[PDB]
């Protein structure tokens, strides 16, 4: 089927902890920053 | 009409390792690509529309 | 192959994984929203200067936390990953439809983020009451986008409910009766029956709002003979079951966390835990009007609802004590998951009791629509669901990934979060008694002290979430693979290794009928 | 639960870095937006 | 006469928090009575009760609105 | 109730066809007969601009935005009265 | 090799297209209602039709052709359908709630009466009664269809299934006519609001049920059904009865008592 | 009105609000007990090396923890219901005053005899006179006669709003197309505050209610002068 | 009034449905549809646990009506006992598909 076992049953790579960090930082970082920008968006329309 | 299931059973159980949605033939492949294209394209379209409506046109 | 697995899945574990990912992401959004809410109330005066924006934020925060974080994580994540394993089932009954239930959420979420992007957003409150929600007070796409997001999230859950009920009723070992299934499974099945029954009414409700706004219907428009109150009846007839739907799965995880870390092989009074959940589910359908005490209802009606609403505490009590009874005489393992489960038991009780205060129409007249209500549900729901979710998560993380967390960091995460949420929500009890209303971007000067504190507490919690992220990175970064797990004789889901193979139970379990 | 030692041990220095970065990924963006709030309100 | 009214008394037909029908009922009653009097050659002062009551209960805008509609021939109620 | 008929010794295909042709269809015959009898266009009532009818809070997404989806000029007046 | 009777379905793209098709349809309604453009709505309705077709095609492939429908898999599908139908009933209940709420306490704006001042209801003894005898008759002929299928009679199963479909259509046409001839509209207050939206969704259901019945017609023509295994037909007949019942409720509630 | 660092309810102005104060004390005691008992019991189960992990029987202790809570529930229900039916008691008022919710202000209508009515707006923070309460003051107060049984009728002319006065234990939703009744009765003269209790849009937080309770005599002169 | 033309399962059932249908005719249960009746579970008369590998998960319901089920891997080899009631189970490997 597909790869099995630790670090293989996930849609992202954990082969590099640093790349992993960057991916996670973007993933969570993006979701957290969204409200802040939607607001800034709503303030800049009027 | 006559019963032609057996033929369809033989065709669909034919060991080619193809997922059921493509197991019928080349037609399946076309239909699929049509459907997926419309969906992906249409979705790309909605993003655009959302971007447009996001701003005031005074 | 990547796309085949992650976009075309039919695997219950993989799907539950996407749900866990989606929910974690949603959680970050919901949190940013909350931190915004408290930033505005952080000091007297306005911060945003735009109160329509504040209203949009408060509305989004709720929708996100409820529909995109809690339900996805609980029924979607833990629900999919665990239920099949716990009954020795090969996968869910309709493993394909199950993938759509998942994929309907990002579109549903997109629709929500759109409603806030276009026009002035929907600053109507997660209850979206007409006429404020109507085409005149809230003209434009915003409310319509919001109504749609709910339709999507709704079909996703209604389908997901059909799946779990079918799976649980039909896919257990031939010898296993319903009363031989774990509690988490019971919790999920019940939650699902609630979803099956309640969402369609909400659906009917918001459809009527949609037509009032776009097809000139007058369901909630007096000018046509309509009635805004009708909407509230329909919305709440769903809204109450929904609050129970948000905690039931957490009840299931708590029973399991407590039995496990108590070093016990079974929960105290199983049949009593089952009866509890069933009852709660049933009663949760006949108490909705307690959200409408101030709309001016007949005194008799208000008496009935006050009474019905209180009875719920009986079965709920039985669960509380059974958890304490499960702790009774156990070999206590002070694990991070146990800590979350303990925090949950205390906090949930607190919130539940204030809920009993509010069940009284009389006192509610003064408490309704004040921060007392906001403190009640942030204790039961926010602290309750989140705490259970955090417990279930650290408990089963190794099972899902095959790696272990650094127990010390996790205990620190629990500590910071505990301080953070109470310092954030306890003072709100005061604000509510003294009369500070909900949904206010600013408050009369007397309420300054408590609003300042609560907002400071909100930050501590932030520090806890940021830390939680980092902790997950550390599990995956260090890579400590699991070897041995205790009590597997009574925790079937741990039996196929960590993480278990893609297809499990290819060969069913053997269970004698005797 | 028992497990084998970290296949890729994350040293303390490596955790300060991982932590620091996690924090900044949450704090900087929101921080930027929030800092420029007055500039948004009236513009 | 038989008056000396302070405010509308409790009406056992409308004992709940919803007084909408109460106002409306007296508004109809007044105008039904008013039409009966003016028609058969009589005095509108008899209709004084209902007038006092509905005036006390009904919000200005509703009455204002219902009046405009009786004028317009679009009054939904039967008078 | 028990209806007024009988069978029940064994409810099978021959019986349900017996009911489809001996009862259900003849009923659709009579009701069709009755309807296409009491039909005929009834004299449309005088228009009256009642404020609780012909609602318009937002124009329809079709046509000129003022005619209902299945608008019948003969019997459906607009907010300002019937049509030409 | 697996030693249980359950079905592991192959990775399928349908859930994703069905999801996106939903996004296109909702987003499309928004484009229509507010920015006057049916583009998205068009695309979405299409990809939705495509998804439904291909998805249920594969299910027929998995069942009649590949034999994956063991008595256990079929049992589960029975549950799923009953559960589905149940959620549909709760949907309709919200509308019956709305009707009753409004019709029992007519506000001043309607003249505080029901039907509202200025609404002239359809005579229930006319087309609405015909419509009723039509759905009721279709209920009998589909039972005759089921019993024919079970008794192995191909000719009569098709004949009865045909009659059933014809009645379904007849009803839909009558209803279409009723919709046009109706002196009231959806904009005619709460009476119109509840009449058209309730009979409206019911009507859509009749069309869906008809479609479902037609599919069974063709699958039967192609011999997919065995006298003992015909779930697609079973479900369609349950769904047909659901629909027939929703009508009895509408008839009594809105058309009769509501006049 | 509330004061800095307030923990409980605003001092009862009418007799009903007094009634609720007591009822809340009675109830809150119970809440404290149970929440502390549970907190305690938890600490009890976790403070001993002694163990007993075998199967424990439940059909006995469940009777205790089902009968006890049910009783405690009835002990809250009684006084709660007595107070509820008490509020509903027929009272025959001396005055009827109507209020209308508007985005974003309240209008009041005293129309028993004269056709008096006015709008009530929040005094802007910039237009506050020294000593006045930010977000709370309104230009035109609701002058009413202390020690009298008054009837308030609430409604709205747009969205939803809710008419509330904590001190008197009042809160009635302002629904368009509907007339909600609620009775008021102040045991003392003075100023009594409140805020809109239903999200009604952007300025839901800035449309207060201020009641001015004075002796009947001054109310009548106020009424005439206000025509 | 009557006639034929409708395929029977016997004539048309295929794949796993057919397999299950035929095995059921021979009184067998290769796809675990039925719940196995227990033996005396003694050391002499253990519970025979079919399997197509060298281990299968066993769930023991020690006593009728128990709500807790004991789960463990039954390996090929010497019979093992339920960690709870000690009743015996022995793995009897392979075959099914000839
Ligand atoms: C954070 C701000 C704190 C400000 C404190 C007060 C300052 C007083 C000055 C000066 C004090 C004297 C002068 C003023 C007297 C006013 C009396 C009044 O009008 O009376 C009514 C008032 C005031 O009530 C009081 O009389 C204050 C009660 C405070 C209880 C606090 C428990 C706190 C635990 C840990 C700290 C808080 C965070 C964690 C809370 C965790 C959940 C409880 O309003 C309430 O009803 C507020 C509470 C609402 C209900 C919560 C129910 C369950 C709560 C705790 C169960 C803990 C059990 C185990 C025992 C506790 C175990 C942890
Ligand atoms: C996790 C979600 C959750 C849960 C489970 C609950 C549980 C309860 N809720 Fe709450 N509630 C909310 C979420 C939840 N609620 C939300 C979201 C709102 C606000 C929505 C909005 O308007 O935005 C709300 C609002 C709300 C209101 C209306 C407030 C208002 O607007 O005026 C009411 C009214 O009665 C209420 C009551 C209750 C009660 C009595 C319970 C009970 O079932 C709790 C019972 C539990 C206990 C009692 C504690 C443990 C028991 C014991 C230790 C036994 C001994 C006890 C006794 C003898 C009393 N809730
Ligand atoms: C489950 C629901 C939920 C959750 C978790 C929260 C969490 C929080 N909410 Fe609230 N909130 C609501 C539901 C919720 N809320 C609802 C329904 C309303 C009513 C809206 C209305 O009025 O219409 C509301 C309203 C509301 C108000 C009142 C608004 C007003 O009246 O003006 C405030 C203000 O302080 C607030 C604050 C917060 C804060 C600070 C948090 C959080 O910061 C508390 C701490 C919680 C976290 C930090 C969560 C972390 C979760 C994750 C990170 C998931 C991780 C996932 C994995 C690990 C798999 N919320
Ligand atoms: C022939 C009988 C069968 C009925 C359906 C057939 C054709 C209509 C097209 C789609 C209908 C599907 C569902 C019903 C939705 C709204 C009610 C429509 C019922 C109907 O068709 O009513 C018509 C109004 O049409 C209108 O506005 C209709 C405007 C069409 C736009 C549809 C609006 C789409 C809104 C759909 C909401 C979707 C949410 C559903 C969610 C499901 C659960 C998540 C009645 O006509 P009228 O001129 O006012 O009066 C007749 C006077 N001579
Ligand atoms: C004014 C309001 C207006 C709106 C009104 C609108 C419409 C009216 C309503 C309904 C009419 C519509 C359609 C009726 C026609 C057919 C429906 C199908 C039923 C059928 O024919 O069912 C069969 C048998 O009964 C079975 O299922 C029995 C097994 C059922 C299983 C599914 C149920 C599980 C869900 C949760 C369980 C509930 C628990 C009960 C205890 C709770 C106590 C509080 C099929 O078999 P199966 O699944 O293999 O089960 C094996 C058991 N023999
Ligand atoms: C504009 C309106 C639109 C109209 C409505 C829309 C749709 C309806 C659709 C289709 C149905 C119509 C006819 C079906 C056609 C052919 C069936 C062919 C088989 C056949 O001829 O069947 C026969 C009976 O059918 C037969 O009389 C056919 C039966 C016809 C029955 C109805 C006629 C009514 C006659 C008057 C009697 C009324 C008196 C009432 C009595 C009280 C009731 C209890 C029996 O024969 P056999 O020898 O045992 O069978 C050998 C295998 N076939
Ligand atoms: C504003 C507009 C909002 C619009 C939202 C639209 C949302 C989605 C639109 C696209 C969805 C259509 C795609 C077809 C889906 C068919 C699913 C189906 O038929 O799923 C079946 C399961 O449910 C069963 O039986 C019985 C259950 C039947 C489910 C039919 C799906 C209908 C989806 C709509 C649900 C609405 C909810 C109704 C109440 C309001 C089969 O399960 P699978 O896992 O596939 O396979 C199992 C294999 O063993 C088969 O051999
Ligand atoms: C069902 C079995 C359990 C039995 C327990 C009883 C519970 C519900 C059934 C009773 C419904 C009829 C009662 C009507 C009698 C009162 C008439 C009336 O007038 O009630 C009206 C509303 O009733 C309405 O729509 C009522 C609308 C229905 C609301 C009930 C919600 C339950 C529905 C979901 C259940 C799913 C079932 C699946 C179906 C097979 C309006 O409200 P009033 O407050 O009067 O306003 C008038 C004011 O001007 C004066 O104060
Ligand atoms: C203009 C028209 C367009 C309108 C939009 C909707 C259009 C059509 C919907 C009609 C539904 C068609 C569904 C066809 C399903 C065919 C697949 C089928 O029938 O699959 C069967 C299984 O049932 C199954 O999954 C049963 C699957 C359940 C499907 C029923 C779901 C209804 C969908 C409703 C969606 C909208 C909801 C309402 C909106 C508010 C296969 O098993 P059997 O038949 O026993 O065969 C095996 C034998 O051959 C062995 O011998
Ligand atoms: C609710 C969650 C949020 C919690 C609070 C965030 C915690 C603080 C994070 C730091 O954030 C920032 O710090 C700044 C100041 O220290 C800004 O720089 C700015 O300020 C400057 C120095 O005053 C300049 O040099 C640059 O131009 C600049 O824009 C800034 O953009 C932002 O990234
Ligand atoms: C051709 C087929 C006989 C069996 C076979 O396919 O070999 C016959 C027998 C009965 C069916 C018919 C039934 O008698 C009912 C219908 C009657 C007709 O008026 C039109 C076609 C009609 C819809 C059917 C078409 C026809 O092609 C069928 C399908
Ligand atoms: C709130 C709901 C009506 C909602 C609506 O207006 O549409 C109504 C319908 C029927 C009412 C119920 C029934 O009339 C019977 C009961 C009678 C009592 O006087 C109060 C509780 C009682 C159990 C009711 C509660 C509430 O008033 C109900 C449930
Ligand atoms: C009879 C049933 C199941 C027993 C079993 O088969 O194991 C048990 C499970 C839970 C029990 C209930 C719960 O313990 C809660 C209640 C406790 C009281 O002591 C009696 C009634 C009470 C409401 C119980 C009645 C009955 O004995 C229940 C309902
Ligand atoms: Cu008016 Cu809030
Ligand atoms: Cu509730
Ligand atoms: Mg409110
Ligand atoms: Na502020
Ligand atoms: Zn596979
Ligand atoms: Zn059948
Ligand atoms: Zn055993």
């Amino acid at each position: 089927h597909y790869e099995e076992g630790p670090g293989k049953n996930i849609p992202f790579s954990v082969e590099n902890k640093w790349r992993l960090l960057a991916m996670m930082t973007l993933f969570f970082g993006s979701g957290f920053a969204a409200p802040f920008f939607i607001v800034r968006h709503q303030l800049l329309k009027k | 009409f006559e019963n032609r299931v057996a033929e369809k059973q033989k065709l669909f159980q034919e060991d080619n390792g193809l997922p059921v949605h493509l197991k019928g033939g080349a037609t399946d492949n076309i239909l699929y690509r049509v459907t997926m294209t419309l969906c992906l394209g249409g979705t790309l379209y909605s993003l655009y529309c959302l971007g447009w409506a996001s701003f005031p046109h005074k | 192959m990547f796309i085949n697995r992650w976009l075309f899945s039919t695997n219950h574990k993989d799907i539950g994984t996407l749900y866990l990912l989606f929910g974690a992401w949603a959680g970050m959004v919901g949190t940013a929203l909350s931190l915004l809410i408290r930033a505005e109330l952080g000091q007297p005066g306005t911060l945003l200067g735009d109160d329509q924006i504040y209203n949009v934020v408060v509305t989004a925060h709720a929708f996100v936390m409820i529909f995109f974080m809690v339900m996805p994580i609980m029924i979607g994540g833990f629900g999919n990953w665990l239920v099949p394993l716990m009954i020795g089932a090969p996968d869910m009954a309709f493993p394909r439809m199950n993938n759509m239930s998942f994929w309907l959420l990002p579109p549903s979420f997109l629709l929500l983020l759109a409603s806030s992007m276009v026009e002035a957003g929907a600053g109507t409150g997660w209850t979206v009451y007409p006429p404020l929600a109507g085409n005149l007070a809230h003209a434009g796409a915003s409310v319509d986008l919001t109504i749609f997001s709910l339709h999507l999230a709704g079909v996703s859950s209604i389908l997901g409910a059909i799946n779990f009920i079918t799976t649980i009723i039909n896919m257990k070992p031939p010898a296993m009766s319903q009363y031989q299934t774990p509690l988490f499974v019971w919790s999920v099945m019940i939650t699902a029956v609630l979803l099956l029954l309640s969402l369609p009414v909400l659906a009917a409700g918001i459809t009527m709002l949609l037509t009032d706004r776009n097809l000139n219907t007058t369901f909630f428009d007096p000018a046509g003979g309509g009635d805004p109150i009708l909407y509230q009846h329909l919305f709440w007839f769903f809204g109450h079951p929904e609050v129970y739907i948000l905690i039931l799965p957490g009840f299931g995880m708590i029973s399991h966390i407590v039995t496990y870390y108590s070093g016990k092989k079974e929960p105290f009074g199983y049949m009593g835990m089952v009866w509890a959940m069933m009852s709660i589910g049933f009663l949760g359908f006949i108490v909705w009007a307690h959200h409408m005490f101030t709309v001016g209802m007949d005194v008799d009606t208000r008496a009935y609802f006050t009474s019905a609403t209180m009875i719920i505490a009986i079965p709920t009590g039985v669960k509380v004590f059974s958890w304490l009874a499960t702790l009774h005489g156990g070999n206590i393992k002070w694990s991070p998951a146990m800590m979350w489960a303990l925090g949950f038991i205390f906090l949930f009780t607190v919130g539940g009791l204030t809920g009993i205060v509010l069940a009284n129409s009389s006192l509610d007249i003064v408490l309704h629509d004040t921060y007392y209500v906001v403190a009640h549900f942030h204790y039961v729901l926010s602290m309750g669901a989140v705490f259970a979710i955090m417990g279930g998560f650290v408990h089963w993380f190794p099972l899902f990934s095959g790696y272990t967390l650094n127990d010390t960091w996790a205990k620190i995460h629990f500590a910071i979060m505990f301080v953070g949420v109470n310092m954030t929500f306890f003072p709100q009890h005061f604000l509510g008694l003294s009369g500070m209303p909900r949904r206010y971007s600013d408050y009369p000067d007397a309420y300054t002290m408590w609003n300042t504190i609560s907002s400071m507490g909100s930050f501590i919690s932030l520090t806890a979430v940021m830390l939680m992220v980092f902790i997950i990175w550390e599990a995956f970064a260090s890579k400590r693979e699991v070897l041995t797990v205790d009590l597997t004789t009574t925790n079937l889901e741990w039996l196929n290794g960590c993480p278990p193979p893609y297809h499990t139970f290819e060969e069913p379990t053997y269970v004698n009928l005797k | 639960i028992t497990a084998k030692p970290a296949k890729t041990p994350t040293s303390p220095k490596e955790q300060a870095i991982g932590l620091s970065v996690t924090f900044l990924s949450f704090l900087l963006p929101a921080g930027w937006v929030l800092y420029h709030l007055d500039n948004y309100k009236k513009s | 006469k038989i008056k000396n009214y302070q405010t509308a008394p409790f009406d056992s037909r409308f004992p709940n928090q919803n007084q909408t029908r109460n106002c409306w009922q007296n508004y109809l009653d007044f105008h039904r009575c008013e039409k009966a009097m003016t028609a058969k050659g009589g005095d509108v002062s008899v209709c004084e009760w209902y007038r006092r009551v509905y005036k006390s209960l009904c919000p200005i805008s509703w009455v204002s609105t219902w009046d405009d509609r009786r004028a317009e021939g679009t009054f939904p109620g039967k008078i | 109730a028990s209806a007024a008929k009988g069978d029940h010794g064994g409810t099978g295909a021959r019986t349900w066809r017996f009911l489809t042709f001996g009862l259900a269809l003849p009923s659709v015959a009579l009701c069709t007969l009755n309807s296409w009898l009491h039909s005929g266009h009834r004299e449309r009532p005088a228009f009256i601009p009642y404020h609780h009818l012909r609602i318009r809070t937002k124009p329809f997404s079709w046509g000129d935005g003022n005619h209902t989806f299945f608008h019948n000029p003969r019997v459906n007046p607009l907010p300002t009265g019937y049509e030409k | 090799h697996q030693t249980h009777a359950y079905h592991m379905v192959n990775p399928s793209p349908w859930p994703l297209t069905g999801a996106l098709s939903a996004l296109l349809m909702t987003s499309g309604l928004t484009m229509w209602f507010h920015f006057n453009s049916m583009t998205l709505l068009m695309i979405g309705l299409t990809t939705n039709m495509l998804t439904m077709y291909q998805w249920w095609r594969d299910v027929i492939r998995e069942s009649t052709f590949q034999g994956h429908h063991t008595p256990a898999v079929q049992k589960g599908l029975r549950y799923g359908m009953i559960l589905f139908i149940i959620s549909e009933v709760l949907f309709f209940t919200g509308f019956f709630w709305a009707f009753y709420h409004s019709s029992l306490a007519p506000t001043p704006e309607l003249g505080g009466c029901w039907p509202p001042t200025g609404i002239h209801p359809l005579n229930p003894l006319e087309v609405p009664l015909l419509n009723t005898s039509v759905l009721l008759a279709s209920g009998v002929s589909i039972t005759w269809a089921h019993h024919s299928l079970m008794e192995g009679d191909r000719k009569h199963m098709l004949q009865a299934l045909f009659i059933t479909i014809t009645l379904g259509v007849y009803f839909t046409l009558l209803q279409a006519s009723e919709y046009y001839e109706a002196p009231f509209t959806i904009s005619d207050g709460v009476y119109g609001s509840t009449f058209f939206v309730a009979t409206g969704f019911h009507g859509l259901h009749v069309i869906i049920g008809s479609t479902f019945l037609i599919v069974c017609f063709f699958r039967q023509l192609k011999f997919h059904f065995t006298s003992n295994h015909h779930f697609g037909f079973e479900a369609a007949a349950w769904y047909w009865h659901f629909v027939d019942v929703v009508w009895l409720f509408l008839y009594v509630s809105i058309y009769w008592w509501g006049s | 009105m509330a004061y800095p660092m307030q923990l409980g309810f605003q001092d009862a102005t009418s007799p009903i609000m007094e009634e609720l104060l007591h009822f809340h004390d009675h109830t809150l005691m119970i809440v404290f007990l149970i929440s502390s008992l549970v907190l305690y019991i938890i600490s009890l189960m976790l403070t001993t090396k002694l163990t007993h992990t075998s199967t424990m029987d439940a059909q006995e202790v469940e009777t205790i923890w089902t009968i006890l809570p049910a009783i405690i529930l009835i002990l809250i229900a009684l006084p709660s219901l007595r107070i509820l039916y008490m509020m509903d008691e027929i009272n025959n008022p001396s005055l009827t005053v109507k209020t209308m919710g508007h985005q974003w202000y309240w209008s009041y209508e005293y129309t028993d005899y004269e056709d008096l009515s006015f709008d009530s707006y929040m005094i802007p923070t910039s237009e506050l006179k020294p000593g006045e309460l930010r977000l709370l003051e309104v230009d035109n107060r609701v002058v009413l006669p202390m020690e009298m049984t008054i009837r308030m009728l609430v409604s709205s002319e747009d969205v939803l709003h809710s008419w509330a006065v904590p001190s008197l234990g009042l809160k009635t939703d302002a629904i368009p197309g509907r007339l909600n009744q609620t009775t008021l009765m102040s045991s003392r003269p003075g100023l009594y505050y409140g805020q809109c209790s239903e999200i009604c849009g952007s300025n839901h937080s800035f449309m207060p209610i201020v009641l001015e309770l004075v002796p009947l005599k001054y109310f009548e002169k106020w009424s005439a002068s206000m025509l | 009034a009557s006639g034929g033309g409708v395929p029977t399962d016997e004539e048309q059932a295929t794949g796993l449905e057919r397999e299950v249908m035929l095995a059921a005719r021979k009184g067998q249960d290769p796809y675990n549809i039925l719940a196995p009746k227990a033996t005396s579970g003694t050391k002499e008369d253990p519970n025979l646990v079919p399997s197509i590998t060298n281990k299968r998960i066993v769930g023991c319901i020690c006593e009728e009506d128990n709500s807790t089920v004991i789960w463990f891997w039954l390996h090929k080899g010497e019979a093992q006992r339920c960690p709870s009631c000690g009743t015996h189970y022995k793995l009897v490997p392979h075959q099914l598909a000839h």
